[PDB]
């Protein structure tokens, strides 16, 4: 049984709930999404053999940071994720998750995701940020963080369009394999 | 009308479905930390609950935030002038939810049911099924895999996996694959779901599990 323990981790301006089920389900836009997803692995094809792909995201509330770091025992591979349109989720990646996932995971390959790419170039999501003196994370900005934390990949991804999205995961089992 | 109020009846146990296998999931980390040892009483696990039930930071996972979510949908249904009557009844379905909840994490017993369920959810979809309807494949096996009262006992601080998936991965292999050249089944391996195939899944999985449970 070839088994990849996929954990992700993220503030909730991320949009966790919405990156797993679009990937697992292809639900269309419109349809109803619950508030949490329900950890449960998923089989994909990988060079002609099945791999079960556990997909794990955490409880980020911060009264659970003593009891987060149980999840992590035996992880292959961390999604670290933000929020393209939350500078906020952007430098807690540095601030929180990096530190946190290396505090009890050393070496486990970690990717930079960026979520809500749909929402960089909305025009009402743009103004909004203008109001408030912010700018969308960009591209060049995001792969410099990816570099700060020594992540292996930087993407990004909509879980409404599901532009980028299977690469996420493509790249999470190939992160795996090395 | 009765249409507004099946849609958030629905909706409401995408929810709960949602919320029970994810709470389940996050408490068998604090499982598997003690090595499999159930108990309500101590502080990890005391702590995991209340903050699973009751955190309520904006995002949380915690059913406190799934809460806020159907108070969105039942105040929708006031503001559209659905009976008061219907409306009461989904919100005392969600206090029901509740109260079932924190009894069950309070008791040993409820926590090992709750645990072994998961664990067989688990392990079904740990068999490696890449056809067309996976949760109509797994609702086929589901009645062929029957696991010990003590599965959750296996749960281990060392162990990224149950070990009862490798189990079903190899049995349901063994007795549903189309070929020994493919290492996984689709929408071939569906005929061979006969009484036959299942029966013998179901016998020779009790096996294994009954060696792996009586191994010194």
């Amino acid at each position: 049984m070839q088994a990849i323990k996929c954990v992700v981790v993220g503030d909730g301006a991320v949009g966790k709930t919405c990156l797993l089920i679009s990937y697992t389900t292809n639900a269309f836009p419109g349809e109803y999404i619950p508030t949490v997803f329900d950890n449960y692995s998923a089989n994909v094809m990988v060079d002609g053999k099945p791999v079960n792909l556990g997909l794990w995201d955490t409880a980020g509330q911060e009264d659970y940071d003593r009891l987060r770091p149980l999840s992590y025992p035996q992880t292959d591979v961390f999604l670290i994720c933000f929020s393209l349109v939350s500078p906020a989720s952007f430098e807690n990646v540095r601030a929180k998750w990096y530190p946190e996932v290396r505090h009890h995971c050393p070496n486990t390959p970690i990717i930079l995701v960026g979520t809500k790419l749909d929402l960089r170039d909305d025009k009402d999501t743009i103004e909004k940020l203008k109001e408030k003196k912010l700018t969308p994370i960009t591209y060049p900005q995001g792969l410099a963080m990816a570099k700060e934390i020594g992540a292996v990949k930087y993407l990004e991804c909509s879980a409404l369009t599901q532009r980028g999205l299977k690469t996420v995961f493509d790249e999470a089992i190939r992160a795996v394999l090395h | 009308m009765e249409r507004l109020v099946k849609k958030v009846t629905s909706n409401l146990e995408t929810e709960l479905k949602f919320f029970k296998g994810r709470l389940v999931q996050e408490l068998m980390q604090i499982v598997k930390n003690e090595n499999g040892r159930i108990d309500h009483t101590s502080k990890n696990w005391q702590e995991s609950a209340s903050v699973l039930l009751n955190s309520q930071e904006k995002g949380a996972v915690s059913l406190a935030e799934v809460e806020r979510a159907v108070s969105k949908m039942t105040q929708k249904l006031r503001d559209q002038k659905v009976s008061e009557e219907e409306v009461v009844n989904i919100e005392s379905k969600l206090k029901f939810e509740r109260a079932s909840l924190e009894a069950k994490l309070f008791d040993d017993n409820e926590i090992k049911e709750l645990i072994n369920k998961r664990i067989k959810e688990d392990a079904l979809r740990a068999i490696p099924f890449l056809g067309s309807d996976s949760e109509s494949f797994m609702e086929k096996i589901s009645p062929f895999v029957k696991l010990p009262d003590d599965s959750y006992s296996l749960l281990k601080a060392n162990d990224k996996h149950h070990p009862f998936q490798n189990i079903l991965y190899s049995n349901a292999l063994k007795f549903f694959a189309d070929s020994s050249d493919i290492g996984y089944l689709n929408d071939d391996s569906l005929k061979n779901l006969t009484p036959e195939n299942l029966n013998a899944f179901e016998q020779a999985v009790a096996a294994d599990i009954d060696k792996l449970m009586h191994h010194h």
